[PDB]
């Protein structure tokens, strides 16, 4: 346990000796303190020195030893990892990728997807030192299966974070350059690998459709479908938003997910105990019904509709909100005999339930899709016994309470209800 | 029918 | 999401 004022008289000796007992000392402080004293180690101007230590060919133990301190440095805040980088530690671990020594390597692993993990710009940086090659060179054998289980965890995380984070999303050549091994880290079975594979693709997938075509490209809709069934919740998570976030994008990226099978696995999904699975799961749905007749009726065809009238009935209330975007989805581009099926499932008495929620949105839809289902019944000549249905389960009062609702916004739709199909 | 991110 | 940084302990 030394003093950080011994750890620099310690690595002011030029004692190369001396320097690496004093480099080890202070990563014992990083390392194995509940508060480290990050601050501290910085304010004694000591990043300089670990970062020349970086380069000590001859030393590898004080190689080791202070990549595994400004590893920890470079963990905590924006400003401290600030400070790693204005040392020139950038350059100094994309070198430390091609050491012969493979817990060296891997702590250069380490460090510099702490550095990316900031947020896009040190992100791009790493990647603008020349990075990537050498992150993907050290993947480059036949079977992943050969790797040290940690050393294969530590590369998957770090080029997760090359992928992470937006405005702006990472470059489209190193997002196609990462690609392939990415794919082949989807494909490998550890589940720690696994899930930040899976982190990875979800990240790349959150943006425009261009973005999510480079990796529907890529052909692991059927892997992330897979994935989506997986036991464990950590891997399941980021498989849900990579195929959440999928689906926001075309009608012909969206039927890709559906041709794959992911709709057999949202009767589980929907009930989930994980209210942010349930969450998730009905965000997904609700991009689904907003697609093609035809991917509709695939809702319909798994029997996705009472499990739709289930959420809204009973869930925490941001997965009810998800759900009423589903139906009024669902209702907007339904045929009639699709909103006809809706209604026999029981979508009335739940969705009037909801108009006595405070949050205004969520009234805006849900009287947006009570519209849709009278535009249904008008086809039908069947507007008064949908009008009494919504009588006869205390619908209609509270769309009389609605039109004395403070927001600019329930009147119109309040008031044009009335006058349509209640006086 | 409007899609919703992110 | 998942933690951005990760510090070596121990």
């Amino acid at each position: 346990n030394w003093s950080v004022e011994d750890i620099v008289k310690g690595i002011n000796s030029n004692n190369l000796e001396s320097q690496l007992q004093a480099t080890q000392a202070a990563r014992k402080l990083l390392s194995r303190e509940k508060q480290p004293p990050i601050d501290n180690i910085i304010r004694a101007g000591l990043i300089p020195k670990f970062v020349s230590f970086l380069g000590k060919t001859d030393c590898s133990p004080i190689q080791f030893e202070s990549a595994w301190a400004l590893t920890n440095i470079a963990s905590g805040t924006s400003e401290q990892t600030k400070a790693v980088v204005d040392g020139g530690a950038i350059p100094a671990f994309i070198s430390l990728l091609a050491s012969p020594h493979a817990h060296i390597s891997e702590q250069a692993v380490w460090a510099l997807g702490n550095i990316a993990g900031d947020g896009s710009a040190f992100r791009d940086l790493v990647i603008k030192h020349g990075a990537i090659d050498p992150l993907l060179a050290l993947l480059a054998v036949p079977d992943l299966s050969t790797l040290a289980c940690g050393y294969l965890r530590n590369l998957t995380w770090t080029l997760s974070n090359l992928c992470r984070n937006k405005n702006p999303a990472p470059p489209l050549d190193a997002v196609e350059q990462i690609l392939p091994t990415l794919v082949r880290l989807l494909h490998h079975n550890d589940p720690e690998v696994l899930a930040d594979s899976c982190w990875a693709i979800s990240y790349l997938t959150d943006g425009p459709n261009e973005r999510i075509e480079m990796v529907v490209k890529k052909g692991v809709v059927p892997q992330l479908v897979k994935l989506l069934g997986a036991t464990e919740l950590p891997i399941v998570t980021p498989a849900l938003r990579a195929i959440g976030n999928i689906v926001t994008g075309t009608d012909e990226q969206t039927q890709k997910v559906i041709d794959a099978g992911a709709l057999a696995v949202f009767p589980s999904l929907l009930t989930n105990p994980k209210t942010n699975i349930q969450k998730e799961a009905t965000w997904t749905m609700s991009n689904i019904t907003a697609g093609r007749q035809d991917q509709i009726q695939q809702v319909v065809n798994h029997g996705l509709v009472p499990f739709l009238v289930g959420v809204l009935s009973k869930a925490d209330f941001k997965t009810q909100k998800e759900a009423a975007w589903a139906i009024t989805n669902y209702t907007s581009g339904g045929t009639v005999e699709q909103i006809v099926y809706l209604v026999h499932c029981g979508i009335i008495e739940p969705l009037m339930n909801l108009l006595s929620a405070k949050d205004t949105k969520i009234i805006q839809v849900i009287l947006d899709a009570i519209s849709n289902i009278f535009q249904a019944a008008e086809k039908l000549g069947e507007t008064e016994k949908l009008s009494i249905m919504i009588e006869e389960c205390g619908g209609l009062d509270k769309i009389e309470a609605l039109q004395r609702h403070e927001n600019e916004s329930v009147y119109k739709a309040s008031l044009n209800l009335i006058e349509k199909y209640f006086s | 029918p409007p899609k919703k991110r992110a």
